[PDB]
């Protein structure tokens, strides 16, 4: 019941906040160390928010061979206790 | 209609001599001349956009000689070139070489093969032709219509279109000539006088193909509106005005990457409106489960659907896959025949036995292959028919009734019942049997088949237990009178070996090893290869006993003292009572429901849309044939048969050609089933061959068929999905559009139905299985929508596997 | 047939012909009845 | 007068639009003060959601066709031709990578090269139309290869 319909990266707003609006309004360009906002859309209404939050993690990878030791891959949960 | 001929200036191959050669001709419809020397298939003319664009350009500044008083090509060309110069279209220095080109020899199709063929040529200031410099494009009309004259009315007049390329020209030029009187020229061999002359000369230029230019001019002349305008035009502008209307009513079709018939037929109103506009100014005027409400309508439509394919039903069997399927289904229909005939002879005191079942199966299969609308069905005895035979024998022995005469009267009632059902199109009730009942019945029947094969192996083990000591001097006639060493273990080894070899060759068919065609061949004969290997294995072990196939000694009744080949309906030894002549309808009723359900559900399963059967299936003809043949065979003391599910599914699977995981086509033909029936009939005379075939090899074959028949059942797939995690679940509509627990509730309800039917089959009241199976139709149609949405039912219970 | 059998007045072809005739008669009766209905 | 397409198809989107789809806007109008008809072709650097023209998908291409009343110039039909040209796969790909007008004109010529003209024929419509099926298939056997 946690299917994903779409994810909006909000390229215009984030690029405005991250001083990359001159680059594009469609591609997400962000600068490290500063938060950016995305919107996750679900196919069905989410009944219980906390178990669903416990059920989801995010992974960011860069390069052809991403790994933790190279710091080219990070897996982090979606929670208010995350290291900002 | 008029004759239009298009000739192009070309140079030959033997003497390199330029000349005029006809490239196409028009009698409304256009014919083209191929390189071989024959005319292609006539077709409606289609023009390139560039040809019409250039034709309009040259016609706008063209040269018109209307009502010209000349009767020879020399006279026309002299005047045409004289006004060409007067119109400043060609220079006077060009007149000499252009006149030489026009009055040349005009060859036709009768001398293409006599000469060395033609190649395109460009006229030079020198007499010798220049080889064209622009990139050559082979004519689309020749590739599409050519690589493989009485229509001219007596009063009709002809038109000659001449196209030629000359490098010594500034721009392409059009000359239009209408003679005062239609005359015969040496250019056209046909005895039709020429009224119009199109001359299209010019240099090699981009976007100008002079063959297409001539085709456009000839198509314009072939049009009725322009030709009437051409006859009545006294100036160039009137011809120009008619050309503009021709282009105004033309339909340009842009390129598309996904062509289709339906999108093309969306332009039918456009084509009709354009034709209406063109003729608005001219004086011419433009020239299998449905119920039909008719008696025997379903039967007649069933015949008309399939009988035209009779020629293909013989020629499509000329493949080794069909022979391998014959060898497969021969054993698959012969071993159950022997087993059921032996059980019938044991129960009915040999009144109906192995030979009767064999001959009935042979005759009915031959007739069904020759006359059935779905020849892929296998017609033979089944379990419920055996249960009915035992029940009727018990009833007849209870009240002192002759069993075979009661069978005769049951068949007599069956004929009336099937005639009434077919005459009222009663087979349209089959449409209420959705995927639910079909898959439940198929899964239950396959499970029963597997269970019975394993039970036969178990019984072999019980008859020959593994023990420390054995009696060695045991009697061997007619069967083991005691336990034997190495018998059960060798039966297990043979069954496992033949099943393993069949599965290995099945995977070899889909594997990537060996030449693919050889692998496809070897894989097609996989079951015969496994059978031969294990038969040889048992052959080379001589000391050990294994039970072998046994056929009747000859074509004789199974019990000589009880009955003959023909049964008297009034009685054999005692007079048959009057009341049973009428009371035979109720057992005939039950037999009719059994046979109807089995045969029509088998037809539904085999002829599913996902199985890629394009030849059609007849639900009225096959039921009539099967039940009528059973009713007739009852009069001869022979069993009534039915279209069994496992044998027919195996027969269809053995004729299925796989694509490159996806069903490609099925070899639907009448020869495979006919040969299986003939071999079943001939099996009595094939005793020295069948007597060396063990039953364990056939048991492994039965296990293979049982595990193979589950491939196309969505119920089996969903049962697997019960043991399979949701993330793994495949991309199918009943997974992606239905919740996993809802799908599993659907599967669990189907499982409960399967358990109920298995329990019913386990009781002596196993003849009520058709009615309990029927009860699954009110289930799906009433109770299932009370707990499932319409979307969920469309996704799960889909007729053609569609996502609603 | 076989062995010793009771001799009826009708032979097997005669009795099966009369039964086929009776069946054709009742079939025609039902067909004519169905043709009468759905029309009036 | 009413357009032919309206008369033959109108007297009697987001679901079908693919997700990664970009819009082409064709603007057609008649201006009597212009001497000549003019064509404008615009490929945006990136697809944009123009607030003045809200579309189901962001606009990537703009066609502007303006001009006076001229012989044989139907501006609605001219816009239909430019729209069909955009709908064709090969020209659309060429338009995405086009860097000059000449490359666009080369693609239009190839579009015209693989174009079939059905003249006014007296044949039955279902036979006249279906006769184009093998001719068009042969004509497009290399364009989409
Ligand atoms: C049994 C042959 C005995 C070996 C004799 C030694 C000679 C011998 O058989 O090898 C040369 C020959 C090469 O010929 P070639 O490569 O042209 O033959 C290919 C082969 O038939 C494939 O099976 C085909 O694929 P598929 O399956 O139809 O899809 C493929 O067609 P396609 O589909 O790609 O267009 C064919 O092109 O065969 C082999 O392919 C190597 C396998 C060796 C076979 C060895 C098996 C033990
Ligand atoms: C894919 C191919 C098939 C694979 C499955 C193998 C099933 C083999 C049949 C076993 C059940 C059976 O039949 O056992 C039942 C028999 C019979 O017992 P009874 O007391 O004589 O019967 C009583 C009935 N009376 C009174 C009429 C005699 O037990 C035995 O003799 C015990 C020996 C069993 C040998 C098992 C062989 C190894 C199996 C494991 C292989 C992986
Ligand atoms: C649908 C089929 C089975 C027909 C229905 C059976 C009934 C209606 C008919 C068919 C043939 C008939 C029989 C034909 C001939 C005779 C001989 C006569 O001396 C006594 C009655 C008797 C024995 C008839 C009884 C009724 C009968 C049994
Ligand atoms: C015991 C074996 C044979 C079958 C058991 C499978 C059943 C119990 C399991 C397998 C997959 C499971 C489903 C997987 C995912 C979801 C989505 C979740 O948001 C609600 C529950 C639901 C819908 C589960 C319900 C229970 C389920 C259907
Ligand atoms: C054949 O029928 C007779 C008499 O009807 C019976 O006695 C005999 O047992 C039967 N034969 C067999 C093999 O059952």
């Amino acid at each position: 019941a946690l299917g994903i319909k779409s994810c909006d990266f909000q390229a215009a707003r984030n690029n405005e906040e991250h001083h990359t609006k001159a680059l594009s309004s469609r591609r997400l360009f962000v600068r490290r160390g500063q938060p950016f906002t995305i919107i996750l859309y679900f196919r069905a209404p989410v009944r219980a928010f906390l178990p669903a939050l416990k059920k989801v993690a995010l992974t960011a990878q860069t390069g052809e061979q991403p790994s933790k030791i190279n710091r080219t891959q990070a897996t982090f949960p979606i929670s208010s206790l995350g290291d900002r | 209609k008029v004759y239009v001929e298009l000739q192009e200036l070309v140079m030959d191959e033997k003497n390199q001599e330029l000349r005029w050669m006809e490239a196409a001709r028009w009698v409304q419809l256009e014919e083209n001349l191929g390189e071989n020397g024959a005319w292609g298939r006539p077709h409606l003319s289609h023009l390139t956009f560039w040809s019409l664009l250039e034709l309009r350009r040259v016609f706008t500044k063209g040269t018109v000689l209307l009502d010209l008083q000349e009767t020879s090509l020399a006279g026309v060309a002299n005047q045409l070139l004289d006004r060409f110069i007067f119109e400043d279209q060609i220079r006077p220095q060009d007149r000499e070489e252009l006149l030489r080109a026009l009055l040349l020899k005009h060859s036709h199709a009768g001398e293409l093969e006599a000469l060395g063929g033609v190649k395109p040529a460009v006229l030079t200031r020198s007499g010798d032709p220049s080889q064209p410099l622009l990139p050559q494009h082979s004519s689309l009309e020749t590739q599409l219509f050519c690589e493989q004259l009485e229509k001219i009315p007596p009063d009709s007049e002809a038109t000659l279109v001449l196209v030629g390329r000359a490098d010594f020209l500034e721009q392409p030029v059009l000359g239009f000539v209408r003679l005062q009187e239609a005359a015969e020229l040496e250019a056209v061999e046909l005895p039709v006088p020429i009224r119009f002359l199109f001359v299209l000369l010019g240099p090699e230029a981009p976007h100008i193909d002079y063959t297409q230019l001539g085709r456009a001019a000839a198509t314009l002349m072939s049009e009725r509106v322009f030709r009437i305008d051409a006859y009545m035009a006294q100036s160039r502008g009137e011809l120009l005005h008619s050309l503009e209307g021709f282009l105004d009513c033309s339909l340009v079709l842009p390129p598309t990457d996904a062509p289709s018939e339906q999108a093309l037929l969306s332009l039918v109103p456009v084509q009709r409106e354009l034709l209406r506009r063109r003729y608005q100014s001219s004086p011419a005027k433009p020239d299998p489960l449905q119920q039909t409400g008719q008696l025997f309508g379903g039967l007649v439509r069933d015949i008309r659907r399939r009988y035209p394919y009779y020629l293909s039903d013989i020629t499509d069997a000329f493949s080794p896959q069909v022979l391998a399927a014959v060898i497969f289904i021969y054993f698959a229909a012969l071993s159950p025949a022997i087993t059921f005939g032996g059980l019938l002879g044991e129960k009915t005191r040999n009144q109906m036995g192995v030979s009767e079942l064999l001959i009935s199966t042979a005759v009915q299969g031959i007739l069904f292959a020759l006359l059935g609308a779905q020849p892929l069905l296998v017609v033979g005895f089944s379990g419920p028919l055996l249960v009915f035979e035992e029940a009727f024998f018990s009833f007849c022995e209870t009240n002192g009734l002759e069993y075979i005469v009661g069978r005769v009267w049951i068949g007599f009632w069956l004929i009336l019942l099937v005639v009434l059902v077919v005459a009222f199109e009663g087979s349209f009730l089959v449409r209420f049997i959705s995927r639910y009942t079909q898959e439940i019945f198929s899964f239950l029947i396959s499970l029963i088949f597997i269970y019975e094969t394993f039970s036969k192996l178990i019984k072999i083990f019980q008859d020959h237990p593994l023990q420390k000591t054995y009696n060695y001097n045991v009697l061997m006639v007619p069967k083991p009178q005691g336990p034997l060493p190495n018998t059960a273990l060798l039966s297990l080894v043979l069954m496992a070996g033949t099943f393993f070899f069949a599965m290995m060759l099945r995977k070899f068919k889909n594997s990537s090893y060996f030449p693919g065609k050889l692998r496809r061949v070897i894989g097609d004969f996989g079951v015969p290869i496994s059978i031969l290997i294990m038969v040889l294995v048992d052959f080379f072990i001589q000391d050990t006993y294994t039970q072998k196939l046994s056929v009747p000694d000859g074509f004789k009744v199974s019990n000589s003292s009880a009955r003959g080949w023909v049964i008297h309906p009034l009685g054999l030894r005692s007079e048959f009572p009057i009341w049973m002549m009428f009371a035979s309808a109720l057992p005939a009723l039950l037999v009719f429901i059994l046979i109807f359900l089995e045969s029509q559900i088998t037809t539904l399963i085999v002829s599913k849309p996902e199985r890629k059967m394009v030849k059609g299936s007849g639900f009225h003809l096959d039921l009539l044939l099967v039940v009528g043949m059973g009713g007739v065979a009852a009069l001869f003391g022979m069993p009534w048969l039915s279209a069994t599910t496992v044998r027919s599914v195996t027969h269809a699977n053995a004729l299925t050609v796989m694509g490159k995981a996806q069903i490609q086509e099925v070899k639907e033909q009448r020869i495979s089933g006919l040969l299986v029936a003939v071999l079943v009939g001939l099996s009595i005379l094939m005793e020295p061959i069948l007597s060396r075939i063990p039953l364990a090899v056939l048991f492994g074959i039965f296990l293979y068929m049982g595990v193979t028949s589950l491939s196309g059942i969505q119920l089996f797939d969903r049962i697997l999905l019960l043991f399979k995690p949701p993330k793994y679940h495949p991309d199918v509509p009943y997974v992606k559009r239905v919740k996993t627990w809802r799908m599993h509730l659907f599967t669990g309800i189907q499982i409960i139905c399967l358990a109920v039917l298995w329990v019913v089959k386990s009781t002596p009241a196993s003849l009520a299985l058709p009615f309990v199976l029927i009860l699954t139709v009110p289930l799906r149609r009433v109770l299932l929508p009370l707990i499932f949405r319409n979307v969920e039912l469309q996704c799960l219970d889909a007729d053609d596997a569609k996502a609603t | 047939g076989e062995r010793v059998q009771l001799a009826h007045h009708f032979s097997e072809p005669e009795i099966t012909l009369i039964i086929f005739g009776v069946m054709a008669g009742v079939i025609g009766t039902i067909l004519l009845i169905s043709y009468g209905i759905r029309r009036l | 007068h009413s357009s032919l397409e309206t008369q033959l198809f109108c007297e009697q989107i987001l679901e079908k639009i693919p997700p990664d789809s970009e819009a082409t806007l064709v603007l057609v109008g008649r201006a009597d003060f212009l001497e000549q008809p003019v064509l404008g072709f615009v490929r945006l650097q990136e697809a944009a959601e123009l607030e003045a023209v809200e579309l189901p998908v962001p606009i990537r291409f703009l066609f502007v066709l303006l001009g006076p009343e001229a012989p044989h110039i139907d501006y609605t039909q001219l816009g239909r031709a430019a729209a069909t040209l955009m709908s064709e796969r090969v020209f659309r790909i060429d338009a995405y990578m086009a860097q000059s007008r000449g490359e666009l004109l080369h693609s239009l010529e190839g579009f015209l090269d693989c174009s079939l003209v059905l003249p006014p024929t007296d044949a039955p419509s279902e036979q006249a139309l279906l006769s184009l099926v093998p001719v068009q298939r042969e004509l497009l056997r290399r364009r989409y290869q």
